[PDB]
């Protein structure tokens, strides 16, 4: 009962079996700009535009979330854009 | 069946311009329903 | 085959369009299906549904409007007798 | 007086905090994370509170976590189908060894 | 007894009689003798109606094909 | 412009005088109250309701929105097809007439002689020879609703269909003008 | 690699019998026990950097971490994630992430507030397929298993041999077979087998029942027995035991009904990780079943399973070899003889051998003795067996 | 049905007259008997019967004495009541009976 | 919010002490108004310096920062500044007016119908609630007394549903009976 | 935000369905005007507000767009062999009533307004459907049945309406849906959506005005699958 | 101040409640609960709701902020014959049964009402009572009688509802009817036609 007891108090104690995750050797990253990119750049959620509306409109189509009227962002031109195509937009 | 034989008079009549259904025309969409009805 | 058949409804026939536009997009495509029955089954009237969807899927793919393109299908299978009559048509297969 | 009056502000002020989200546990990744399951949200990997010992979280534990930080502050009791949790018995019947003859 | 009926017919001729029926059957026979008495352009339910529904209802048999019995 | 949307909803039950239980069409079930000046007796179960956006309270009622699957059982057809329309079956509308008419005319006597239920009828023939045109010429007089049901959603086999698939017919003719449930062709009910 | 995760066990004491020295093996067991136990304990207490990446590290990813799947690589820093609710986000890869292991497909993890990938989730193993994995060894043996000496044999050289000397197989140009199944009466030492086989192996052991592979969703069942496959491949020495295979092992048929078609998709999906496009890797499988002749050919077949190992009623030698191993651990007395017990008709199974074992110590503590005798015996024999034959036809 | 899965099989045969004799004792332990109630007789006129009926016997017993408004039973009742309880349906055709000799 | 941060540097730009008031108009649905003002911390100054606040006194520790802020970035870029309400009389005595109660309230005497329906219901009531006192009393087991005392607490008969509702009677019925007499004396 | 009149009421009042799957009552209308709106219009709603901001004009979905036929196979009549009934029932139900159309209310006779070509397979269905596209002038909108079964709650229903109004908005149209057995199936949560297009589907066939420029063929292998509400008499009935 | 903490109490539970499912009680003060927004919750139970309501599975009213228990929601299913579902039909209308009528009552009717005999007897009154004989002798108008006449709840249901397609739904609706039977209480299960559902059982081989 006791040798019973000590294994599971071992297991108990180690009980760890550290799981992997995609670390990159320390020497690879290094970069505390990461902090810069994760601050300045901001997540786009995709989305595809189903109609051109002529300032020009976009519809656009967040998968399952809604349909939206929207614009582009001064980076882009107008000509980039086509219709059908999947685009990335702001959260908010 | 006589609805639609009514009907095939008409569809037989669509072939040329007759805007108006003879008795033969007639006579020929019976003797097509009525033993196309056999089948 | 067991990709093609997904939980949710109408997952498996958008599976089968996207492989063959895939196939589509490249020149001369080969396709295998292995063990066709496991999709390919008669229809019958739930049951399935869902995986006879994704047959019928496959199946307007192979023939049908418009044409397939230089894509190769091939199928194998040791119960064929369970196969779709449209599926094993000499038009599909 | 007082002990009735602030046993009944606690209650309030326990009353105004949110409720924590339930989830079950995949895996214990680390001695300080967790591989949580919430119900729809999907899967998270959490932080443990410092009340709760990282061994005692099992596989497919209910764990709660909180409202914001999806810490896990509590091991609960574990998850039973509803159907099958019927099948305990809980009010023994009535019948005895006395009424059996023969 | 919720029917108007009528002093003339006598239910004691109906029930003595030994064809075996169901309550149903009694219910049909009742319905029937309503029936033929409204089809009439009549308010009251008779004799004559009562016997016709009651020879009516009785008639079970139908075909039996003869060779059964 | 300042106008802002209002949920909508179902009341599912009557809690007590203020309380009300309502269902959100996409949402989850909510216990709330009435505004105020509102008939508390126009909130039946089932009503649809316009709940507030953030205090969640009942702002108004609202007709219901016509269901799918009565598209054929609640549809009025308060026509007048003469029986010359359909031909060659002047026994039949005599005989449609006097089953359909003196019930439907006078009850009354029916009543005094005892007999109250006429239902049954039966039609039986060769397929399709104007079987619906024969109810449709006892249109004449009345039969506004006239359902046509045929060979489903009153029995499925066993019992699938009842209740919300038995009793509707029947809410939905008394709530209107004399009409006919003719559910039809019940050789292939279930089948 | 991932090499396998073979299941612990203790060193197995051999006197059996309360001796004194079985009493000392289990105290050295102890004494290394306690060893180990102070050793891992005064580690970190008399233990007293990497600390500023690990706390850089662990900042910038934050908690908690959602867990999402990768569809499309952009850039190099850049990513299309799908949360678990199914809508994409267009995220940046933060600079401390293999993007080696990055493969469209795999379980990201990612932050909760920007989402952007911050590592990757590397088991994602379904928990329904981890429970499958043995981690305590059973203590059956192959000392545990009379007779059955052709059917050892045979496991042996299927699943045991194979790992331990791959150097018979590699000079003669044959490769072992991957494939046993083991049928017979029910009671024979089939799950017996499969038991001893765990207990010995020095493989990953992944135990099924083939209802477990069975889901209720549509393309779930399929979708486990890949995910059960590929963690057998994950850790490339591996035994999988598919228990009751007759349950999904059925055979094949035109069936109008959507959840026999999805077994049978199940099964079809079992067998095309069997023996398919792609090689099985070095997985072997054992399957069970009492009734091998309502499996369908295509799962039984040569390729997949490779040998059809009998498990017959046990003989007059099995049957002595039986009652030996299953009444060493009692107290015999001198006047019982087995061999009266041993002879029977033809129908004494090795299950129905330990019930007999322990009807008679149930009727030896009926009559007050921890000493069981014949008659307690003959009690015990005439008490456990349930029968059910021609008439007196045949001379 | 192997042993191992199910190590014991406890048959139930049907309870014999003094297992139905103690039965009737259990099911009747409530009941207001008369002086002059003999158990076993009723125990006797039983052949062949299970628990249930036995069970069965006292209950109808006991709805005699409701039925004439009463809270004691004599053995009258319980002769009844086994009568009542205990009736089988033979064939009724005499034909099927004699089909085999 | 971010943005509030920009708007909020804006204000400043004016002024070094423009304070934001953020409000919860559902939060604050009850008598807890759940409102803050918050001010920008200089990110310069947290190097620079350290905290941006002196604490002289003990008048600003007397409060607790929510975990929303905390998350949301409380003393790490905003500061919370102590809310204080001025109010005074004129301004309190006003807001009485709401619920006031006008003095005919205070002489209605209900009306007798409902009044002794809700006297008997009571009555009836504390009966079955006396039965369940009498058998709680009567019962007296003593094994270890004061952990039954313990055990049986589920704001139950013993005292809670005991003469809390006495006292819901007595009340009642003094109130009415005081405004009888008051009524029958003041009116003729 | 995308949103949907469900229904229009008086006191100037909406019933609004977003894009987001849920339903709000409008107290008002917004800024647009009221006449001018029925239901199904899409209309730009506010984020929050949920008050219509705009009307938007008829937006069909990228499948939709790609289900018109553009490469107008080639296929002549002469390619077809042993069916010369069936070539001439299809060309007089589906071909013959578009080109001409005044003339047939002239004769005052009602021209079907489905045609179901069915059979056993490889009997010339899907041909014979390639040949009329290939014939014709009429802008033929080809689909199939496990096309209009999607994930999303009504997003088949949607997909079947948007290729019905395209249709309409081409005058002479032709909607081809092969496969007709994918939704067609007697009636029995994905039940429920292939349900709601199937409904869908027979909603648009009834909402056509009689002899309308829209007609509709659909193929199947089998029948007996098929629901009996699809033949009916107001839909398909030319049961080729 | 006492009196002000029960108003804030009371204020705890002020109208805008969202419905949930009880789950599971962790312990007293505490609660897992399922909120119908389709996520559950660890939530803290009140000390004032009554713990004896707190079924493993009961409508409870969750706080709209913070998810805590608040409040208790109070409770036709299959059939669950209502009041102005009675067949309204007496045992006067019923014509000429007493040995059935008398017979059904002592077992169906009396043991709801008198009791008390036969507790003084002591005979565990008979739980089950088959009417046969010829078709439209008065089985069903019997049991309609009882309906109409009795104070227990009345289910009807016929042997051939049971035999559906989807195995395990049969009896899983046999079940579900006696469960219903047994929630409410006392109540009579009347299974027509059972004849479908009673032949004797043999070695069934499909
Ligand atoms: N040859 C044998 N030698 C020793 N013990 C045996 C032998 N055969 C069976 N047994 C005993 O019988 C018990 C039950 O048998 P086992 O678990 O092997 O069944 P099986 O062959 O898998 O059959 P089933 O799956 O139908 O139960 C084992 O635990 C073991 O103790
Ligand atoms: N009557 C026919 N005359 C000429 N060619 C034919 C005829 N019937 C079929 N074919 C040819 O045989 C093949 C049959 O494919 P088709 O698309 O016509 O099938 P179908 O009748 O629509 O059936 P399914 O939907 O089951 O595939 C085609 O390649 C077509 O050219
Ligand atoms: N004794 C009776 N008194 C009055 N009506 C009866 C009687 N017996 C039968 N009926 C009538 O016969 C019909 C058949 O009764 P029911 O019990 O439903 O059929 P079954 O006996 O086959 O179950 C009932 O509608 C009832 O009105
Ligand atoms: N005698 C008739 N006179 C006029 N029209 C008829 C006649 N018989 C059949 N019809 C036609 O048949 C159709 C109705 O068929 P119906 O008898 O209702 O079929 P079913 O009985 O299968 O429902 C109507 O459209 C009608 O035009
Ligand atoms: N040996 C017995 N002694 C006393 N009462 C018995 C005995 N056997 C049966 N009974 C009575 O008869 C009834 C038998 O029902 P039950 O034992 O549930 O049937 P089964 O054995 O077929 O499951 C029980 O209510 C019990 O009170
Ligand atoms: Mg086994
Ligand atoms: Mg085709
Ligand atoms: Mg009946
Ligand atoms: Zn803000």
């Amino acid at each position: 009962d006791d040798i019973q007891q000590l294994l599971k108090k071992i297991n108990e104690l180690t009980g760890i079996k550290e799981s992997d995750t995609g670390l990159a050797p320390p020497a690879l990253w290094d970069l505390a700009a990461d902090k810069q990119t994760l601050q300045s750049e901001q997540p786009l959620q995709v989305a595809r535009c189903t109609k051109i509306i002529n300032d020009p409109k976009y519809i656009i189509n967040v998968k399952q979330f809604a349909k939206f009227v929207v614009d582009l962002s001064d980076q882009v031109a107008p000509t980039d854009i086509e219709e059908g195509m999947r685009v990335g937009v702001d959260r908010n | 069946d006589l609805r639609n034989v009514c009907t095939e008079a008409g569809m037989f009549a669509i072939r040329a311009d007759h805007d108006f259904v003879v008795q033969e025309d007639f006579m020929k969409a019976v003797r097509k329903v009525a033993d196309s009805k056999k089948l | 085959g067991s990709e093609l058949v997904q939980k949710y409804v109408g997952e498996g026939a958008r599976m089968v369009r996207e492989l063959f536009e895939m196939a589509r997009t490249k020149k001369a495509c080969l396709i295998f299906f292995d063990e066709i029955d496991a999709i390919g089954g008669a229809r019958f009237d739930g049951g399935d549904n869902e995986v006879q969807r994704t047959m019928l899927e496959l199946i307007n793919q192979l023939d049908g409007f418009d044409p397939r393109g230089n894509i190769k299908v091939l199928m194998a299978t040791n119960r064929p007798d369970t196969l779709d009559p449209a599926l094993m048509r000499p038009g599909r297969l | 007086l007082n002990a009735k009056v602030r046993l009944l502000r606690e209650e309030l002020q326990l009353l105004q905090e949110q409720g924590s989200y339930v989830g079950e546990v995949v895996r214990a990744m680390d001695k300080k994370k967790v591989l949580v399951k919430v119900h729809p949200e999907g899967k998270f990997v959490v932080d443990v509170d410092k009340n709760i010992d990282i061994n005692d979280v099992t596989p497919n534990c209910r764990v709660a976590l909180r409202n914001d930080s999806y810490t896990l502050h509590k091991i609960l009791p574990n998850k039973v189908d509803p159907l099958v949790s019927l099948m305990m018995v809980e009010k023994v019947p009535d019948s005895t060894y006395e009424m059996i003859g023969g | 007894s919720k029917m108007n009926l009528s002093e003339e017919v006598d239910l004691e001729d109906y029930v003595a009689r030994p064809d075996k029926i169901s309550g149903a059957d009694i219910n049909s026979i009742c319905q029937e003798s309503g029936m033929l008495a409204v089809r009439e352009n009549r308010y009251i339910v008779l004799a004559k109606d009562f016997e016709k529904a009651y020879k009516t209802v009785i008639k079970k048999d139908e075909q039996e094909h003869e060779f059964y019995k | 412009l300042q106008s802002v949307g209002q949920i909508v909803g179902e009341v599912l039950k009557q809690l007590t005088e203020e309380k009300f239980i309502v269902k959100a069409t996409n949402g989850p079930r909510y216990v709330v109250g009435c505004r105020r000046q509102l008939d508390k007796s126009k909130l039946k179960p089932g009503t649809r309701v316009a709940l507030d956006m953030t205090t969640l309270t009942i702002m108004r009622y609202l007709p219901r929105e016509v269901d799918p699957l009565v598209y054929n059982m609640s549809h009025e057809d308060p026509g007048n097809v003469s029986y010359s329309e359909i031909g060659g079956l002047s026994e039949q509308i005599r005989e449609l007439r006097e089953v359909i008419e003196l019930p439907l005319t006078n009850p009354e006597l029916f009543q005094r002689v005892g007999i109250i239920p006429p239902k049954g009828c039966l039609l039986y023939g060769p397929p399709g020879t104007g079987k619906t045109l024969l109810a449709r010429a006892v249109a004449s007089q009345l039969d506004c609703n006239f359902l046509k049901v045929v060979s489903s959603s009153i029995v499925d086999k066993y019992i699938g269909e009842s209740a919300r698939l038995i009793r509707e017919m029947f809410n939905y003719a008394r709530d209107h003008q004399p009409c006919i449930i003719f559910m039809d062709e019940i050789d292939a009910i279930g089948g | 690699t991932k090499g396998p995760d073979a299941a612990s066990k203790l060193p197995l004491v051999t006197p059996h019998t309360q001796c004194r020295l079985k009493l000392l093996k289990l105290e050295r067991i102890k004494d290394y026990l306690l060893m180990e136990e102070e050793f891992i304990r005064n580690q970190e207490q008399m233990k007293p950097k990497q600390e500023e990446e690990r706390s850089k590290v662990d900042d910038l990813r934050g908690t908690p971490m959602s867990v999402g799947t990768l569809e499309e690589i952009i850039d190099d820093n850049h990513a299309i994630v799908s949360t678990s609710v199914g809508s994409e986000h267009y995220v940046s890869i933060l600079s401390f992430v293999d993007k080696d292991l990055l493969e469209p497909g795999c379980s990201v993890l990612l932050n909760h507030k920007v989402h952007a990938v911050i590592g990757v989730l590397m088991d994602d193993t379904d928990p329904l397929v981890t429970v499958m994995k043995v981690e305590k060894a059973p203590q059956e043996t192959y000392a545990d298993i009379g007779g059955l000496d052709n059917q050892i044999q045979e496991i042996k050289e299927s699943v045991e041999l194979p790992l331990t000397h791959p150097e018979y197989y590699e000079e003669m140009g044959i490769k072992p077979p991957k494939g046993v199944i083991l049928y017979g009466p029910p009671g024979t030492g089939k799950t017996l087998l499969a038991k001893a086989v765990a207990n010995q192996t020095s493989a990953t052991f992944l135990r099924v029942v083939g209802s477990e592979l069975i889901q209720k969703y549509l393309g779930d069942g399929p979708k486990l027995v890949r995910e059960l496959f590929r963690v057998a491949e994950e850790h490339a020495p591996s035994i999988v035991f598919i228990d009751e295979i007759d349950a999904i092992g059925t055979k094949r048929y035109d069936s109008n009904s959507g959840g026999e078609r999805e077994i049978q998709r199940t099964m079809l999906e079992l067998l095309n990780q069997l023996d398919g496009f792609d090689s099985r890797g070095d997985v072997k499988v054992i399957m069970a079943t009492n009734r091998i002749e309502t499996l369908d050919p295509a799962l039984i077949r040569p390729g997949r399973i490779d040998r059809k190992i009998e498990f017959p009623l046990p003989d007059e030698k099995t049957k002595k070899r039986i009652f030996q191993i299953h009444t060493s651990r009692m107290t015999l007395a001198d006047d019982v003889t087995l061999d009266d017990l041993i002879m029977a008709k033809d129908d004494l199974s090795g299950a129905d051998i330990k019930a007999i074992c322990t009807e008679a110590g149930l009727m030896a503590l009926r009559e007050r003795r921890m000493k069981v005798t014949n008659e307690d015996f003959k009690k015990s024999k005439e008490n456990v067996l349930y029968k059910k034959t021609p008439e007196g036809l045949y001379l | 049905l192997r042993p191992g899965r199910i190590d014991r099989k406890i048959e139930f045969p049907p309870p014999n007259e003094e297992a139905r004799l103690d039965i009737l004792k259990i099911h009747s332990r409530k009941m207001n008997l008369t002086r002059g109630i003999n158990l076993r007789k009723i125990a006797e006129l039983m052949p062949g019967a299970s628990g249930a009926e036995v069970k069965g016997v006292c209950t109808e017993a006991g709805m005699y004495a409701l039925r004439e408004r009463r809270v004691h039973v004599t053995q009258e009742d319980f002769e009844m009541a086994v009568a009542k309880v205990m009736q089988k349906d033979s064939e009724k055709n005499m034909s099927i009976k004699k089909l085999w000799k | 919010s971010g943005v509030d941060i920009n708007t909020q540097q804006s204000f400043e730009a004016l002024s070094e002490r423009a304070v934001a008031v953020v409000v919860d108009p559902i939060q604050s649905v009850k008598g807890k108004v759940v409102i803050d003002a918050f001010r920008l911390i200089n990110a310069n100054m947290m190097v620079l310096g350290h905290e941006p606040r002196q604490t002289t006194s003990n008048l600003g520790h007397l409060n607790k920062p929510s975990i929303q802020a905390l998350i949301h970035g409380l003393n790490r870029h905003y500061y919370s500044i102590t809310i204080n309400y001025r109010k005074n009389e004129l301004e309190q005595k006003m807001l009485l007016n709401l619920h006031k109660k006008s003095w005919m309230e205070g002489l209605t005497l209900q009306d007798y119908s409902e009044h002794c329906k809700h006297n008997e219901s009571v009555v009836k009531e504390m009966l079955e609630l006396a039965k369940n006192y009498n058998k709680a009393v009567e019962e007296e087991d003593k094994m270890t007394p004061e952990q039954l005392a313990i055990k049986n607490v589920g704001k139950q008969d013993p005292k809670r549903h005991l003469e809390e509702h006495v006292d819901v009677l007595m009340t009642s019925n003094i109130v009415q009976c005081l405004a009888a007499m008051l009524d029958t004396v003041v009116f003729k | 935000l995308v949103s949907n009149v469900i229904e229009l009421l008086d006191v100037k009042c909406a019933v609004i369905k977003t894009s987001t799957r849920q339903t709000y009552f409008l107290p008002v209308i917004g800024l647009v005007d009221a006449e001018k709106l029925k239901p199904g219009d899409l209309v730009g709603v506010n984020k929050d507000s949920y008050l219509i901001l705009e009307t938007l004009p008829t937006e069909y979905d990228s499948r939709v767009k790609a289900m018109e036929v553009d490469e107008r196979p080639t296929e002549q009549y002469s390619d077809i062999g042993g069916l010369d009934k069936q070539i001439q029932e299809l060309v007089e139900a589906i071909v013959l009533p578009m080109n001409h159309k005044e003339k047939f209310e002239n004769l005052g006779i009602q021209p079907p307004k489905g045609v179901l070509m069915y059979g056993p397979p490889g009997t010339g269905k899907t041909l014979l459907a390639r040949a009329c596209a290939a014939q014709t002038k009429a802008t033929f909108l080809k689909l199939a049945g496990p096309q209009l079964v999607q994930m999303f709650i009504g997003d088949g229903a949607k997909l079947v309406r948007d290729a019905f109004a395209l249709a309409k908005e081409k005058a002479p149209s032709i909607i081809f849906i092969d496969e007709l057995d994918a939704i067609g199936t007697k009636r029995f949560a994905g039940d429920r959506e292939v349900q709601r297009t199937m409904l869908e589907l027979l909603n648009q066939l009834d909402g056509f005005q009689p002899n309308t420029q829209v007609k509709v063929i659909a193929a199947t292998n089998r029948v007996d699958i098929l629901d009996p509400a699809l033949l009916r008499s107001g839909r398909l009935d030319r049961k080729i | 101040e006492f009196l002000h903490a029960q108003e804030e109490v009371k204020r705890i539970q002020s109208i805008p409640l969202v419905i949930g499912q009880f789950l599971e009680a962790v312990d007293q003060n505490t609660a897992i609960v399922g909120s119908t927004t389709g996520s559950n919750y660890y939530v803290r139970i009140l000390s004032t709701i009554d713990r004896e309501l707190l079924k493993p599975n009961a409508s409870v009213a969750l706080h709209k902020h913070s998810n805590a228990l608040v409040d208790v929601l109070p409770p036709s299913s299959i059939m669950m014959l209502t009041s102005d579902q009675k067949p309204d039909v007496m045992y006067a209308d019923i014509g000429g049964m007493d040995i059935q009528k008398q017979e059904v009552r002592e077992a169906v009717e009396l043991p709801l009402t008198h009791f008390e005999l036969y507790k003084q007897i002591g005979i565990d009154p008979p739980r089950g009572v088959l009417m046969y004989g010829p078709p439209g002798c008065g089985k069903t108008m019997l049991a309609k009688a009882v309906a109409h006449h009795t104070t227990a709840a009345f289910i009807r249901v016929v042997g051939s509802e049971f035999v559906q397609k989807y195995l395990g739904e049969g009896p899983r609706m046999v079940r579900d009817v006696f469960r219903l039977a047994k929630e409410n209480a006392p109540a009579i299960i009347f299974i027509d036609e059972i004849d479908a559902i009673a032949t004797k059982r043999f070695d069934a081989q499909t």
